[PDB]
RNA sequence: UUCCGUUAACGAACGAGACCUCAGCCUGCUAACUAGCUAUGCGGAGCCAUCCCUCCGCAGCUAGCUUCUUAGAGGGACUAUGGCCGUUUAGGCCACGGAAGUUUGAGGCAAUAACAGGUCUGUCAUGCCCUUAGAUGUUCUGGGCCGCACGCGCGCUACACUGAUGUAUUCAACGAGUAUAUAGCCUUGGCCGACAGGCCCGGGUAAUCUUGGGAAAUUUCAUCGUGAUGGGGAUAGAUCAUUGCAAUUGUUGGUCUUCAACGAGGAAUGCCUAGUAAGCGCGAGUCAUCAGCUCGCGUUGACUACGUCCCUGCCCUUUGUACACACCG
RNA sequence: AAAAGACUUCA
């Protein structure tokens, strides 16, 4: 019923459908200028 | 000159201290090459034919000074110091350096020599006996860099 | 050193004989040869070659006054 | 001139195993406190009140070594669509602050867990 | 340049030196202290700033009245 | 004492005779003029007196940037001290003093700015308050210099040094000693 | 027994030195001092306060400068030097001074931002 | 050093060749004429005559044979002590006329 | 590096359930091999109502997706320590006037007409453009101070955001708050601090 | 709109300043073998051979030690002081102290309101419209963006001897190592390979191990000799490895061979005022693989101005306006 | 100071 596979390569988040994206954050690198605001990292706790 | 053979190993200026030294290693019963050479040894020019004066006795020279000082060191240490092998632009090409086979070939013979032992995750250790002739050739260096 | 073909005889054309690395005269001729080569079996390399424009992907975004005919006007 | 016969020798403590006596021999010191806070603050406050503990327990080991800074360092314009200037600083600084003890005795361990002072704060009792 | 006085300063300099007076001095040291005492300022540097412009508006008014510090 | 300054030349032993000059070269500092490399806030002070000097370390910064492309003090230090050895033995005369010669000929006293107003490019001059004329003198030894290197074997301390001595003699085969009257001259009789 | 260190700083990189007032040696590195930085003009910077003083044989200095290029290396050991002795002579007051020590410059390597090509030299075009 | 002229479509500009080849040397160093009398008489002992010390690079231009003709010669004078050769991490030198 | 990793996606979980959520916000702190996650809410009563099957089906799923142990956890009602500060009811009050409707500017007045009232000492409410389903041009209304951006970090900002779906146009959100320090004493308006004592016969004279 | 003062206006709020962040000065404060330095021994090396001297170990111990490192909490600058100038004020200029006189230096916040700026291709945010089994869904296979007669921008590398080559010197900082499967993500060490690389062990989810981040510029001893030069490294062909199932319009790297234009760039035009210009490397990001890129970081470091508004953009007055679609009027 | 001119519709 499915045929024939090979095509590892750049994985992809879930948040983002886009061929870059990251492990840590779990987002895009545009996703992230959210994340920023809100701190999110640790020891990180905003307003720079 | 006797009382200089300890001190004289530390304090004199190590480039001239090379060219001393590598006269001293032409007395050696080792300097074996075995044909490993003949591709390209080294960087661009230095395939080993020019060697004896130009490159062979001071890189051995080069390797036996810097290991009593600095001792515990191995065989990826001593590559990125003669060698350069730092990323290029892709445009600008220069040499290209080698360096791992040469450097342990050459730590065998001093290790067969007996100026060399092996610390088993430290990389090579300078021996008592190695130490003697290091200190003992560097005597008579004193003269000329004084 | 040496250099030295090999291989079944069966290929018909060419082979590459091993890296030459007998060098003179022998290496500059047969370099006119090895375009033809490929121009012979009818790879991509070898249309390419036929036209005139260089093979092996560089950028032609701009810069092609080396890459097939020099600086003219305009364009199309 | 020469003579020495090594080892550690003189009867044992090290600054990397706090010796005490009894429990059949206490030889077994050597837990680190680790805190990882987003504030700063109470980072900080955290590691005082450990020290109080350690005054109380018999015997008081030794104050922090607050170690490092790690960044993970985000200068991104996030777009634009054709901007090259005026991103948008927010870095990470992040400490780990380690706090040995002369002793960590059964005692000890069950009070510094059962009684931390973190809010947001979260000091682990940890692995040899 | 820099170095010019905000209206936050401006109003805090002369309430201090009006009901503190016997106890503020020409000197600069001993009235850091007291700007401990009379108010939490949160980093060192506003610390420093108001004591030594009060100690400079107290050499004018003990060689002349200054307009809007009444004693 | 034993002063350095390359451990091998006084600087006290320099007589300034242009007494204006003088006054603007500091050959004393502090405690003595030296030459050892380090840092200096020299500001941005004119008309009066507006930093300290060393002759040497203003040779060799100058030397560093004009004259194009990947030099270092380092670099330019190690050729200053070739070069005054040599100007020191084809002199026979302490180097400092012949530098400090150079100078004051190649010093022009007007210079020739480019301002546009109305309807026409006017040079009436302009200051060239006395470091400017240091820095000047020694810009256009270098670019001379340089042309020697490039196509010639000639060490390009050398082809500075020979252009050194020719300045200060008031000889047109010294690159800046023919720039210095050109400047005057334009500037002087389109007044 | 006799080491006194006394913290100059004054550029990035530091030095810390166990000095012994008695013979004259200078060293850094367990290595002599004029040897070690040989044919240059900054070496004679460490020289010039054991030679400009009238003062040979008061320092054998120790000294040990640890991480980071050998350009930066000369300029610590002279300041240490002046001021370890500076205790002991009120004489020698006016040497440390005058001889000129002590800069930070508290402009160590600024912030690069973006549009910056270097850091502070921005792009070419935009 | 000089400018250039400019471009054209095909075109590159240059302007400038050199001042070009003389003082091929080493070649004719070995050989009789230069080897015997011509670099010891002529050239290598009159410069410094007339500027008592000299550096080598500025007589090279003058008498225009390269550097490396002389490298030998410099020595062989000075044992003589015809010259006085220094040192320099550039290898520059000196040749010079007298020691008295 | 790695742990804060970690400490990244345990901030994810809150994020995803308190997306939408007709509640009101989640502060969490973890005490050994639990997490207490406080709902601080008014409306708390619904969301656990003790016992039932409710209350499990909220902790369980968090655990399986992340967290360590097959083991229970907590949940926590809290009342609100000022409504202000933090919340997610403060933006979801207003969605819940533009339902019905009522003037959209009139629902934006109300929620200011609160919020004053709880202390604040300014107050920004801003309301998506698009009145009459027009171009869009955001409308304000503010009393008194009010810093979301400029002067310090410790200013206790909420921040929101919404959206509205009409048959002609989204009618966004975000209601802001600028408010006090947190309820103990520590209030610090606009970092430097003025004060004075009272008056000059001393013996007696300190204050602050 | 920083302030004083005149003062039909008084007193507020917003922006900015302030603040916040970050870089400075403290054998001060508090500590630390998961960081160091000393002191002490020193098994260990060398020399006087003899104590000693000198070197050596991220342990040989100790420390009443914390200078660096690390990070918490402080104080430190307020243009202090003195003198000039000024309504004798707010101030500005200099001398001295001082680490710093300059909003402390450097950044971040940087508004009300405006723009039919840009983004429906960040987002199961979304109105409306279309489409929707012969899909504009989705999944699979293959190709594209790489196409080039030529215009433009950011860039890279040069034209050389302040340089290339070849030995030689051999020293880091900001960061980061996600379970990634049978050691796999960073990889030391040992073999083997000229190279690229392979392989076997081991440590490390980390102040510890990788990493003294032993990096490049630079630095020194030769070569060269001013030559399209061996500078430059173009285009091309063969061959071998690495990643991927697969490498082609050569993914990338190397080897062999080819040995370009370029001899300092015009009309024009950007950026810059002492840790900045210029040269120089690195880590992180995207990431199976691919960086001439970006973003931070170290390192080497100025000539010239500290003035003015000519050029230029905008702000406050007065003045003009037939403009308000606001001079692209 | 004389080198400065044009410039679509809904608007």
């Amino acid at each position: 019923s499915h045929p024939k596979n090979y095509g590892a390569g750049s994985r992809v988040c879930r948040v983002c459908g886009n061929s870059h994206g990251l492990i840590r954050k779990y987002g895009l690198m545009c996703c992230r200028q959210c994340f920023r605001s809100d701190a999110k990292d640790i020891g990180f706790i905003k307003y720079r | 000159m006797a009382d200089s053979t300890a001190r004289t190993v530390k304090d004199v200026n190590p480039h001239e201290f090379v060219k001393a030294y590598s006269a001293h290693l032409k007395r050696s019963g080792k300097m074996e090459l075995p044909e490993w050479v003949d591709i390209v040894k080294t960087a661009r020019f230095k395939e080993l034919p020019p060697y004896d004066p130009d490159w062979y006795y001071t890189r051995a020279a080069s390797i036996a000074r810097k290991i009593y000082l600095r001792q515990g060191i191995g065989v990826g240490g001593f590559q990125k110091i003669y060698g350069g092998r730092q990323r290029n632009g892709s445009r600008p090409p220069h040499f290209c350096k080698s360096s791992g086979a040469i450097s342990r070939n050459i730590l065998q013979q001093l290790q067969k020599m007996g100026i060399i032992d092996v610390d088993p995750k430290g990389g090579r250790l300078i021996t008592s006996q190695g130490r003697r002739d290091l200190d003992q050739v560097a005597g008579r260096v004193d003269v000329t860099i004084a | 050193f040496k250099v030295p073909d090999w291989f079944l005889n069966r290929k018909k054309d060419y082979k590459d004989g091993r890296f030459s690395q007998v060098v003179s005269n022998a290496v500059d001729m047969k370099l006119r040869d090895d375009l033809e080569r490929l121009k012979k079996i009818r790879n991509h390399r070898g249309l390419r070659h036929y036209w005139g424009v260089r093979v092996r992907g560089q950028h032609t975004k701009t810069t092609g006054r080396r890459g097939k005919t020099v600086g003219v006007s305009k364009k199309r | 001139m020469a003579a020495a016969d090594v080892a550690y020798a003189p009867p044992m403590k090290s600054g990397k195993i706090g010796f005490e006596s009894s429990q059949e021999v206490q030889h077994r010191i050597r837990i680190t406190l680790s805190s990882k806070s987003v504030k700063n603050l109470e980072k900080v406050c955290g590691d005082l009140v450990k020290g109080a503990k350690d005054k109380s327990l018999k015997v008081k080991g030794p104050v922090r070594m607050p170690t490092k800074v790690l960044h993970i360092t985000t200068r991104k314009s996030p777009c634009g669509e054709g901007t090259n200037t005026w991103d948008r600083f927010e870095m990470r600084v992040h400490k780990r602050v380690i706090d040995l003890v002369s002793s960590a005795d059964v005692v000890k361990q069950i009070t510094s867990i059962t009684i931390e002072p973190g809010v947001e704060v979260e000091v682990t009792i940890s692995d040899q | 340049m820099g170095r010019v006085r905000t209206k936050t300063v401006k109003k805090t300099s002369r309430q201090v030196i009006e009901k503190y007076y016997s106890r503020m001095t020409l000197d600069f040291h001993t009235n850091k202290k007291v700007l401990e005492e009379v108010s939490i300022l949160p980093s060192k540097r506003l610390r420093n700033k108001v004591a030594g412009f009060t100690t400079h508006l107290m050499r004018r008014i003990q060689r002349g009245p200054v307009r809007g510090i009444s004693l | 004492q034993v002063v350095k300054l390359f451990n091998c030349w006084s600087f006290e032993d320099v007589q300034v005779n242009d007494i204006s000059l003088a006054d603007y070269l500091a050959v004393s500092s502090t405690k003595h003029a030296t030459y050892l490399p380090h840092t200096a806030g020299r500001y941005s002070a004119k008309r009066f007196r507006k930093a300290q000097c060393p002759l040497v370390e203003r040779l060799t910064n100058s030397l560093m940037m004009h004259g194009r492309n990947n030099g270092k003090k380092i670099m330019a230090v190690r050729i200053v001290k070739h070069a005054m050895e040599i100007i020191h033995l084809l002199t026979d005369a302490n180097p400092i003093q012949v530098i400090v010669d150079a100078i004051i000929n190649s010093g022009p006293r007007e210079d020739a700015t480019r301002i546009g107003s109305a309807g026409a490019v006017r040079r009436q001059a302009v200051d060239i308050s006395p470091l400017r004329r240091v820095n000047q003198a020694i810009y256009l030894l270098t670019t001379g210099a340089r042309e020697s290197a490039f196509r010639n074997i000639k060490t390009i301390a050398e082809c500075l040094a020979d252009e050194l001595i020719n300045a200060a003699k008031g000889s047109s085969n010294s690159y800046a000693i023919k720039k210095k009257d050109e400047i005057e001259r334009v500037a002087k009789a389109n007044r | 027994a006799v080491s006194y260190c006394k913290p100059g700083r004054g550029l990035i990189k530091v030095n810390g030195v166990p000095i012994e007032l008695i013979r004259p040696e200078m060293l850094r590195l367990k290595a002599f001092e004029p040897i070690l930085l040989a044919g240059r003009s900054r070496f004679k910077d460490i020289d010039m306060r054991i030679r400009v003083r009238g003062g040979g044989k008061t320092s054998q200095i120790y000294a040990i400068r640890q991480a980071i290029a050998k350009a930066l290396v000369a300029y610590y050991q002279k300041y240490v030097d002046e001021a370890s002795k500076k205790e002991v002579k009120d004489i020698f007051a006016r040497y440390d001074r005058t001889l000129l020590v002590a800069d930070p410059r508290r402009c160590e390597p600024k912030k690069f931002g973006g549009r910056g090509a270097r850091a502070r030299f921005q792009k070419s075009y935009r | 050093p000089p400018p250039s002229s400019k471009p054209a479509k095909s075109g590159g500009g240059k302007q400038k060749k050199k001042k070009w080849s003389k003082g091929k040397q080493k070649e004719k160093v070995n050989n009789s004429v230069l080897f015997d009398k011509a670099t010891y008489d002529k050239l290598l002992s009159e410069v410094p005559k007339y500027k008592q010390i000299t550096p080598s690079v500025l007589s090279e231009r003058l008498r225009i044979n390269g550097s490396l003709a002389r490298q030998a010669i410099k020595d062989l004078e000075s044992r003589g002590a015809i010259r006085v050769v220094s040192v320099h991490s550039s290898q520059l030198i000196y040749t010079r006329a007298t020691n008295a | 590096v790695s742990d804060g990793v970690f400490y990244a996606e345990l901030n994810e979980m809150l994020t995803r359930e308190l997306a939408e959520d007709g509640y009101s916000g989640v502060e969490v702190r973890v005490t050994p091999m639990r997490t207490e996650i406080i709902i601080r809410a008014t409306r708390t009563q619904n969301v656990l109502g003790e016992k039932g099957r409710r209350i499990r089906e909220l902790t369980s799923v968090v655990q399986k997706r992340f967290n360590f142990l097959e083991n229970g956890v907590e949940l926590y009602a809290e009342k609100v320590v000022n409504r202000g500060l933090c919340a997610i009811a403060q933006a979801e009050s207003l969605r819940y006037k533009l339902l019905g409707g009522l003037a959209v500017r009139r629902a934006c007045y109300g929620v200011l007409r609160f919020v004053m009232e709880s202390g604040a000492k300014g107050c920004e409410v801003i309301v998506s453009g698009k009145l009459r389903a027009q171009r869009a041009k955001s409308m304000k209304f503010k009393d008194g101070y009010m810093i979301s951006s400029g002067q310090p970090v410790n200013e206790y900002i909420d921040a929101a955001v919404r959206h509205v779906l009409l048959r002609q146009g989204v009618l966004g959100i975000k209601v802001k708050i600028m408010l006090d320090w947190d309820p103990k004493g520590k209030l610090g308006p606009t970092t430097p601090l003025p004060d004075l004592v009272t008056i000059h016969p001393p013996k007696e004279e300190n204050e602050l």
